[PDB]
């Protein structure tokens, strides 16, 4: 749950 | 928190020579560590990631090393391109992203002493109610040089500002200027103004001074 | 290729308020994070704010948090730094950046300039470094007074004269004024052989100023 991880 | 901090503050090379930067972090970031190259007048671009993997069109000349707590940026053979800043950077608890205070990549050369010049305040200035007296170090390196300010043989503090240009793109020297500012009044209160200058290349420190009104 | 670019930089007084914007081409914008990096002059990098893909999550550096809101506009491709309570450290190059992961600044943007002081507009006046008749060089100048804000040009008898001169990076006074001096070191003999006059323009201020620089009485 990276809150700054790409969108998938 | 997690502080980066970076060595040398300056690394002084040979054009073609191998370069190894460092980068300490005040406890372990595993491998998620980034290196960035910033060339004077330039956005910084990133080189590294994840410690050890180049960017896409980054050379294969420079690469990254290390884990925990100590990182290594290594450029096998400098290219001109190449003198330039250099920063890590890491990222903790997701919300927080930091950078080192970054390495600057200078070409090394023979020691040059400064050649000194004193610049009396202008009439014209002293007309205005202000006196600026100018010391002038011109064409020096290494970088590291002070500058020491007397007025009747009483040393300064808190009124000079000193500003050095990069290093020449011909004879890779330093110059730089010391600027005394006093009042109109507190100029025509002394008589001896001097300029003492320490610097590697000088046996001894060099002063440069002028007599008010002389 | 990826390219951004920022815009609404400038001069704001201690207290008032600034937006930057930095619009995207060249990759899918609402896909990754954005994020503003500031580098105040001579200073080194310092990461500002951080915004999600979606704009679900926000997040700041101490220094600026409370103050500072960081937006984005997808459909626009378009991300967004509100700057207010502005102070004068907050003075800086700021850097707009993309990432391809959220840990790391993949791309930069080229930058914008914000200068925060409560000085009002002033062109510099220009005194002479003038050489003493007292080893082989002479050096002299011109020294480039209390103006704001950056930047002054400075040539040496109309660009004709280039070899020698040093203009150094101008410093900020407490003044909230700038200064700058030009010099340049030629052979002793050349003193007498040659006018030397700088020419200082102050865009800003529209102020010319030509000054001839020779030895003192
Ligand atoms: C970056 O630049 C620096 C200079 O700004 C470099 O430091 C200089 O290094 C040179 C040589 O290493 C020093 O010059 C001389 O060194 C000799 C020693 O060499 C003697 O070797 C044999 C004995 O084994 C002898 O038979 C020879 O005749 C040589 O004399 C000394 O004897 C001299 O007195 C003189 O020092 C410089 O002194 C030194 N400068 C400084 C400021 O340290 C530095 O190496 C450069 N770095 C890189 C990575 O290129």
């Amino acid at each position: 749950r990276d809150p700054y991880s790409p969108s998938q | 928190e997690i502080v980066l901090t970076q060595s040398p503050a300056t690394l002084s090379l040979s054009p073609g020579a191998r370069a190894t930067l460092s980068c300490r972090a005040s406890q372990s970031v595993d491998t998620y560590l980034a290196w960035y190259q910033q060339r004077r007048g330039q956005s910084p671009r990133l080189l590294i990631y994840d410690a050890s993997k180049r960017a896409t069109g980054i050379p294969a000349r420079f690469s990254g090393s290390g884990s925990g707590t100590d990182f290594t940026l290594t450029i096998s053979s400098l290219e001109p391109e190449d003198f330039a800043v250099y920063y890590c950077q890491q990222r903790n608890n997701w919300r927080t992203w930091t950078f080192g205070q970054g390495t600057k990549v200078e070409i090394n050369r023979t020691v040059a002493a400064p050649s000194v010049f004193i610049f009396p305040p202008s009439d014209e200035q002293l007309k205005s109610g202000t006196a600026s007296v100018v010391c002038l170090l011109n064409n020096f390196y290494p970088r590291e040089a002070k500058v020491q300010w007397k007025v009747d043989n009483a040393l300064q503090s808190g009124n000079s500002q000193e500003s050095v240009t990069e290093q020449d793109s011909k004879d890779s020297t330093y110059s730089l200027s010391s600027t005394l500012t006093l009042s109109k009044a507190d100029y025509e209160k002394h008589k001896v103004y001097a300029c003492e200058v320490t610097h590697q290349g000088l046996s001894s420190p060099v002063t440069k001074s002028f007599n008010r009104g002389e | 290729q990826v390219q951004l670019v920022e815009s609404g930089g400038g001069v704001v007084q201690p207290g008032r308020s600034l937006r930057l914007s930095c619009v995207g081409s060249g990759f899918t914008f609402r896909r990754d994070a954005k994020y503003w990096v500031r580098q105040a002059p001579g200073k080194g990098l310092e990461w500002v704010a951080a915004i999600s893909h979606d704009g679900g999550e926000e997040d700041y550096a101490e220094s600026v948090k409370g103050r500072f809101t960081i937006s984005r506009d997808n459909s626009r491709e378009t991300v967004y730094l509100e700057m207010n309570s502005l102070r004068p450290e907050d003075t800086a190059v700021y850097y707009c950046a993309t990432t391809r992961s959220g840990w790391y600044f993949d791309y930069w943007g080229q930058g914008a300039l914000v200068t925060v002081s409560s000085a009002s507009t002033k062109g510099p006046s220009v005194f002479p470094l003038a050489p003493s008749s007292k080893g082989g060089t002479a050096a002299l100048g011109c020294l480039v007074k209390d103006y704001f804000p950056e930047p002054v040009t400075v040539s040496w008898n109309s660009g004709a004269l280039t070899s020698g001169v040093h203009t150094f990076p101008a410093v900020l006074q407490s003044s909230g004024l700038y200064s700058l001096s030009s010099v340049v070191t030629v052979p002793s003999s050349s003193l007498g052989t040659q006018t030397y006059i700088c020419n200082v323009n102050h865009k800003p201020s529209n102020t010319k100023v030509d000054k001839k620089v020779e030895p003192k009485s």
